[PDB]
Order: C-alpha cells, then structure tokens, then sequence
RNA sequence: CUGACCGAGUAGUGUAGUGGGUGACCAUACGCGAAACUCAGGU
RNA sequence: GCCCUGAAAAUGGAUGGCGCUCAAGCGUGUUACCUAUACUCUACCGUCAGGGUUGGAUGCCCUGACGAGUAGGCAGG
RNA sequence: AAGCUCGUAUCAGUUUUAUGAGUAAAUAUGUAAGAAGUCCUUGUUUAAUUGAACGUGGACAUUUGAAUGAAGAGCUUUUAGUGGGCCAUUUUUGGUAAGAACUGGCGAUGCGGGAUGAACCGAACGUAGAGUUAAGGUGCCGGAAUACACGCUCAUCAGACACCACAAAAGGUGUUAG
RNA sequence: GGAAUACUGCCAGCUGGGACUGAGGACUGCGACGUAAGUCAAGGAUGCUGGCAUAAUGGUUAUAUGCCGCCCGUCUUGAAA
RNA sequence: GAAAUUGUUGAAAGGGAAGGGCAUUUGAUCAGACA
C-alpha cells in the first residue's frame, strides 16, 4: 500500500546544468565548505549557484552602494552569485570589497576607482571560510519580463 | 469446541439518582466468553432498555456439571425462528449434562428444522429426576429395566486398500 | 446568517484555560488545561448485599 | 549485517537485557505461591450452582 | 488483582478488572475494494499492508475508529508475553526517516532518552503499562511485519465476526494466541 | 409548561457475510437511536 | 425439516465428466491437510530518500522504502 | 516536466469535545479546538478619547489549549491524451415486465478460485530460495481425511454450494419432528 | 474432609529430527564465561574427508513426458468471431 | 551470392493440426582450468 507517490524526487538541484569546468570547481568547493562547516551562508550560496540564468538577475552596483547604506553595513563585504553591472546613476562609489562570478568592465572600473576590490568566490571563501563578515545581495527577479 | 456455561451479571452502570442497580443476571450457554458475553448483552438489549455502552459485565463465571458422570433425562424448552414465524418446542434428550444435552439440541434444530445457531433461543433447560412426568417416547423407550439390544451388521475398519479375508459382520 | 454559540463557547474555554494556567503558574502545579477524550472506567468492587441478582430467563414467547 | 533473535542465542538476549541473567537464578517463572482460605462467600456460591 | 478479586468472592462481592487502556490492531483484509472512509481510518493507524499490526490507545476517540473499522480489522487485549515477544522479534524503532532494528538498547536510548526510555524493557514497560510518554514510543514502533498465522485462523471463513465464528471483530483474550501464532 | 429504568432499547438507520428465502422480504454481529405517547407537575 | 407434481419440445449432453445413496446428497459442529505473483525470513538488478568521504567527484561506502499499468511525459541506453 | 521561496511544516476523503441547521431521527452537512491567542494599563463617531481602529508599557512561552497520522508547506512557467466511456452498490422516481443523485470496479489488470467469462470472492505484479495463508476443496480426473460426530432422502427427469441465467401458492394415505 | 487430573496461560526451562540460506571479507562496537592470562554460540562458515580432473557437473539444441497457452495489427465501453 | 520455394545425404519426431511457456529424462554437440 502507499499514501504518498510511488517514487518522489527531492525537490532540489543537484549540480547545476552549465558544464562550465570553473563553475563546477567552485560548486564543488562549496559543497566541501557546506558540508564541513554548517554555515548557513556556504549552504545559501551553493543553493545560489544551481539557479539559472533567468534566476540570476545581475546586481548593479548602485543596489551595492543600497545595502552599504545600512547602519553597521559601511564595513560588511558584499556577496553577489550573479554579474555586477555597472550604473552611471551613481556618482560616488563606497570604498568596499566586492565578491562576485563576473565582474563588468564598467562595474569592475568603477571599484577599482573607488577603492575597492574585486574578489572571486573562492577568494572570498578563503578570506571567509564561514561566510562572517559577508553580505548577500540578489538581483530583483520581478524586472525580468515574466 | 464443546458449548461451556458462564453465568453473566449486567450491572447498567450507575448514575447519580439511578445508584447500584438491581444486577441482571443470566445462564448462557457459549463455546468461550465473547460470545457468552455478546448474546448476553443481546438478550439483555431486548428484555430491557440496556446497552453495551451503558454497561458493564460484573462477573462471568463457568458453570462446571455438578455430577459430569450421570445420566440424565433433560427436558427442553426452546423458542426457534423458522422461515415463517417462530413457536415454541419442547424437548426431551438423555445425556450426561447439560453441556452435552445443549449440544445434541443444537444438532438436532439445525437437522431436523434447518435452525441455525442465530435462530434458536434457550428458553429454559431442567434435570428431569422423576421418571413417571417422562412425555417423549424415544426418550422413554431407553428406561426399560434391564435394557439390551444387540449391534446388527457391525462394521470395521481397513488401513490396508486390500484385503484377503473377504471379512464379515459380528 | 449563521451566528450560534460554537465560538462562543471557544472563547469561554479560553478564558478558563487562561485562568486554569494563571493558577498553576501562581501553584506549581501541572496545567492539564489540555482537553483529554473519555478514558475507560477504573476497576471497583460491586456488592449484591441490598438486592440479590435476579435471573432473567428469557420466557417471551 | 543480520539481525539475531532473542528468545534463543541466549548470547543476544543476555546482551539486550543483563536481567534475563538474574532471571535464570531463580528461573521467574514458576514461583511458588501461598496457599490462602479465602472461602468464597455463601452468597456467590448459591447463586453461581442455583438459579 | 486476584487478591482483590478472591477478597472480593470471599465477601459477598464481585470485584471487575478495570477496562483495558491497551489494544492490539492487526489488519485482515487486503488493499483492493476498501470504501474510502475504512480505508483512511486504518492509513491513519499506520495499518499499511495486511497481516501487520501496531498498539493504539485505547480512548473514545480511537474507540470510534475501530467501530468503523471492524470489518476489516481483529483486536483485543494482548498480555505481557505477546508484547514482548512482539517487541523482541519485530522490534524496529524509527530513527529520522528509515526503519532501523532494535538490536542494542543504544540505538533505543539514542532516539528516545529524552522522555527516559533508554533500553528495550522500559519501551515494553511504557507499552503495555500505558504511561505519559506512550504516543512517543508508540510512534517510535514501526508498524509490525506479522507472518500469517501458523496452522491456520481456525476458521471455515475468515470475513465474519469473531463471535460469529469469523476471524474480525473483538477477541480480547484470544488476540494472543493469534498473535503468537502470526508472530 | 418541566422530570422520568415512559413509549422503548420500539420505529428508523451506517457497516459485513459464498447469511436464509425463486421472488416479495427476513435474521445475525459491530453501533447510532427518536417523536407522538404514559405518570406527575405547570397554566 | 427432506421428496414428487406444480417446473410438457424439437441434431445427442452434461452437478464439468466419471460418478455417489448410514453419500462422495442436505443442516450443523470438531480437527489436519493443497496453495496466489498475498503474507513472513533471506540472495540479487533498478528507482527514490537520509548520512559518510580533500586522502574514477558526475567518483566510492553505509542505512531505509518500493518495483502494476493503456493514452502520455521525462530520463538513461 | 521544469522548477522557485520557506521549513518543522502546517495540514488530514479519520475520530472526540461545543452547538446551529432537522412531529423528526440515523447517515451526512457548518463552524472552532487559539502564540497570527488571552488579559491589565494607556496614546491618536459619542454630551465626554465614550467607543471602533492601529501603536507603546506590562502578564503567559510550549499539557500552548483534543486523539491519531503525516518521504514537508506554499509558490511560478508550460504542456502530451479525454472531454461521447461501460459494469456494480445505496437513496428517489417510474413500473404487469426504466429516468435522475452516491461510492467502488473494468476500460488501463496481471495471479488463485467459481470447469471459462469485464463487472463475483481473495489479492493488486521486480528476478530468485524456504515457510504460512485468502477464497476455493480433501472419491478419481485434481495437489488435500472413502476424516470424526449428531439428524433427513427413495426421487420411473432426486439431490449435489451467493452473483449463475434463478417459481411459488396449492395438492400427496411418502417421510421426520413439534 | 484430603488429592490429583482436565481446560487455560507462563517459563529471559531442557532437548531430538527434517528443509532452505553461507550473503559480508585484516581489527575497531555492543555482550557472555573466567582471580587473571584469555576464550566464546558476541555487527553474515568454518574444520576434516572421498570421487572426478572429464563431456563427470554444466550451456545450446533434437526429441520423451506433468501442467498451462486461442491469431497479430487497428477500431470498438467489448472480438477469435 | 541473402530469404520466400525445391532436390540429394546425416539426425529426430508424427493416432483429427503445428508452432509457444515453466520443469526434467534420453540423443547430438560445446567452452574453459588443475605446487
């Protein structure tokens, strides 16, 4: 007898769809980091890099200088999984760490501009095994015609 | 496998204003205590306003036979649900106890009258001790003094498919 | 159209759960404001001294 | 890898419960009652052989 | 209790066993042709597959649920061999999400502690003597695996009640030897 | 206009049988379960 | 309760046949016997789920549940 | 099918507690069993911040408001087939001998039994080894007792196991018991 | 008045015979017997022996027999028609 | 130098069909390894 389906699958991703060799690198150091260490933030950021495309939405760097606004944020590095696009709407950049997949020519000149650095994930996992000090920002997902 | 006798007790559970019931009882006849219990509450049920629920049983107890090893002519009222309406009968079986004269009651109604177990009623079942009150023949016939019949056309028995003797009777 | 005492009496009982639990924090003691289902009777002793058991001996008919 | 059944291979047994070791000494099992004369009551037997 | 029930005898008086507060379910028919409302009564007593059983508490509420599925279900009051014969054989403790043996009261005192069960004999002690913690080590039970009975159910036609000479219904007393021969 | 071991555990009804009966219908077991009605009180 | 009539057609016919009468027929009770791909114990393939693994990673190990199927969907070959 | 956000999750073809709905049951049908709840105090249409309304201070965290069970809940995109089905059960209607409302099956279904069967009784299916059963049977075909025990049958078309393709009243100086 | 037996249930009481399975693959853990050394029926078979070393076991197939099996596709609520 | 179809030689079966499935006997045939 059964209650439930014959055979369910979890309602998951596994590995992400893209067969690029680097992104698998890091997913598979991020299962490595989730696995050992508990952090709710490797956890968040490996379910981050199985999403797709669509589910990326880019952050520009003026939703950073958004999030660096908030009280006691001056200070916390920004992690984004998808592209940071740049934004001529800002004038002045705060002086911040920004970890991300790719940078934009425009973005990645405009932090280097202001400061900043531009820093991989697994640089940043480096520098934060346990993601402290880390901040997680996702693009809006309503902008992409649906 | 044989019938067993249980004497059932009701209580009609007690309520304020209703305390300590006159304690129904009754003689059941049943191969174990369940079915005791279940046409007790059955009978119960249809004699009264009772039920399970508001209900318990006090006590059940086997009835063993008094004297297991003696022959007695029991007389037998019963009420059986036939087809058409149903009617009173009375019968009279020779048997050692009342275990057994309920038993052979019981073969008896369903040969004789098809009576299932779910139709017949135990009305009553009484030791006859005087012998001249005896009113079923076949029953009678057997308190002849100094009774002998003999066993005509007896037959045995083979293990063995085959045999030789060609055998006989007596 | 429907307005009866269903809730009302849900509100009752949960100002007297409310009271129930005041009580047992003021006095330790367990709350049991938890509602339990009837529960089978204990075992008792039943005696047949006032009336004797009588039989019934099922004769209608 | 297998599950083992208590109630034989006492070597389980014994390891589920250190009682059943205790058990066996004095065996549990066929304790020796004591003999009372509760006589039942005159009430009870009238009504258990009579109707 | 029968010392009680002999004062009792003794004195005129007829002393009665408190009702059961523990019942033995096993299921009797198959999957095929259930109405929906039986069907969901015994999915709620985790009574899956036929020829498998588990303890419930005996409450009005559940009392009610038998009601409705006795047709297709055999119960009554197992004694304290059945129980632990059950809980030694068939004893598989739910761990997270898998079926787990009982074969060291580690495993037993590693899932259930918390409420003071530690080893095997006090889960039986909870289960047959019905304590606060009951529904927790009911619930830590898996539903039992029960063999069909050995030597058969002893009845021309299982499908009628037991006190019609069935195999369903309530047979309080004799659940254990059915138990012990399925067991 | 209220109480009741009062109609009555009656009518009626859910569940099961490779239960009976050609059919009409009926009985059993697990349950639920009334009203008119009856006595007294009320007005 | 059992039996006959009540229950009359056209090739020859079927409790299925053989066949049976203290039945091998009818009602009921009591036992042991045969088994389904059902149930209980175990071996293996696969699907699914939960864990372990930095010293072939889509990799390897442990545990648990399950395997019907037309139109049709997906996945792996 | 693809998945997305949350996660112990609120739930349930089920019961119990309370009561509407009914000269009037039973089965069902409706709402609730509270942390998104309760209470003291207090801020910003009535004669009066009197009150609604949303806030702050304070009191209770989980026997926290019944039982049982839950390979979690919600959410977004898109689409292959059907849109005429058949059988069976209950209620109602019609009826000397079919039309509406309910649920389970076949259609899409193997396996054992009814000598076979789509509507029946069991039971739902991975490949294998051992054992126990279901319905169905123990004279042979046919694997199992010409098993045990109590009563009935002489039938010149007896009888021989629900669905199965089915008759009674009535008559008999056949026979058994009341 | 003194007893057993019958029925029923328990025994973490003992024991004989028959059938299937030998799955895992150096230790790690839970237990028992022992003053200890150690042993064990304690998270899956070991020890000894005999025949053959080949068509002997075994696969393929011809055919002997126990039982079963209707003719393929489409359509039809349904076909072997 | 394929199948449908046909002849010669060797083997096998055949009482109003054949062909197929689980299971074994008989005939033929066949691969492998042995401090």
């Amino acid at each position: 007898d059964h209650t439930s389906k014959q055979h369910k699958r979890s309602g998951h991703r596994t590995a992400p769809k893209s067969d690029n060799v680097y992104l698998k690198l890091l997913v598979k150091l991020y299962t490595f980091l989730a696995r050992r260490t508990d952090a709710p933030f490797n956890k968040v950021v490996l379910k981050a890099l199985f999403l797709s495309k669509i589910n990326r939405p880019p952050v520009s760097v003026s939703r950073i200088a958004r999030a660096l606004k908030q009280e006691g944020a001056a200070n916390k590095t920004v992690v984004v999984v998808g592209t940071v696009t740049d934004d001529a709407r800002i004038f002045e950049f705060p002086k911040t760490t920004v970890a991300a997949l790719r940078f934009t020519a425009g973005a990645r000149a405009k932090i280097v501009k202001a400061g900043g650095e531009c820093i991989t994930l697994d640089q940043l996992a480096v520098r934060a095994p346990k993601g402290q000090n880390t901040l997680i920002l996702r693009g809006p997902r309503n902008s992409r015609e649906a | 496998a044989h019938f067993k006798e249980y004497q059932v007790i009701g209580r009609r559970l007690p309520t304020e204003s209703v305390p300590e019931p006159k304690l129904f009882r009754m003689r059941i006849f049943a191969s174990n205590e369940v079915i005791a219990k279940s046409r007790y509450w059955y009978f119960l049920q249809k004699l009264h306003k009772v039920k399970k629920a508001s209900g318990e049983i006090v006590s059940i107890n086997q009835i063993n036979e008094a004297h297991p090893t003696k022959v007695k002519n029991f007389g037998v009222w019963v009420r059986y649900d036939s087809r058409s309406g149903t009617h009173n009968m009375y019968k009279e079986i020779r048997d050692v106890s009342r275990v057994a004269a309920v038993e052979t009651l019981y073969q008896d109604m369903a040969a004789r009258h098809r009576a299932r177990f779910r139709s017949i009623h135990i009305l009553k079942v009484a030791e006859i001790e005087k012998t001249a009150d005896v009113k079923r023949q076949y029953v009678k016939q057997f308190l002849t003094k100094d009774l002998k019949f003999p066993l005509p056309h007896r037959v045995q028995k083979s293990t063995k498919t085959f045999s030789y003797k060609r055998p006989s009777t007596f | 159209i429907k307005h009866s005492k269903c809730r009302q009496e849900f509100l009752e009982r949960v100002k007297a759960n409310a009271a129930k639990r005041a009580e047992a924090k003021a006095q330790g003691v367990a709350v049991q404001l938890k509602r339990q289902p009837a529960q089978p009777r204990e075992s008792r002793i039943v005696s047949t001294e006032g009336n004797v058991p009588q039989t019934l001996a099922p004769v209608p008919y | 890898v297998l599950k083992k059944n208590p109630l034989k291979n006492k070597q389980v047994l014994l390891r589920l419960n250190p009682y059943a070791k205790v058990f066996a000494a004095e065996k549990l099992g066929s304790k020796k009652a004591e003999k009372t004369g509760t006589k039942p009551a005159a009430v009870f037997t009238e009504t258990l052989k009579h109707d | 209790i029968i010392q009680a029930k002999r004062d009792a005898k003794a004195a005129g008086s007829y002393y009665v066993e408190a009702q059961h507060k523990l019942v033995f379910v096993v299921r009797i028919k198959g999957i095929n042709k259930i109405p929906p409302k039986p069907r969901k009564v015994l999915q709620l007593l985790r009574l899956t597959r036929i020829n498998s059983g588990t303890f419930v508490k005996v409450t009005k509420a559940t009392l009610e649920l038998l009601k409705l599925i006795e047709p297709y279900v055999a119960y009554g009051y197992p004694s304290y061999s059945t129980i632990r014969q059950l809980v030694y054989k068939r004893g598989f403790g739910k761990i997270n999400k898998q079926r787990v043996p009982l074969s060291d009261n580690a495993i037993i005192e590693a899932n259930l502690g918390k409420y003071g069960i530690l080893s095997i004999d006090d889960l039986i002690h909870e289960i047959i003597t019905v304590g606060p913690h009951f529904k927790q080590a009911n619930n830590f039970l898996w539903p039992f695996k029960l063999s069909n009975p050995s030597g058969g159910w002893g009845v021309p036609r299982k499908f009628k009640h037991f006190i019609q000479g069935g195999s369903f219904g309530n047979r309080e007393e004799f659940i254990n030897k059915l138990v012990k021969s399925m067991n």
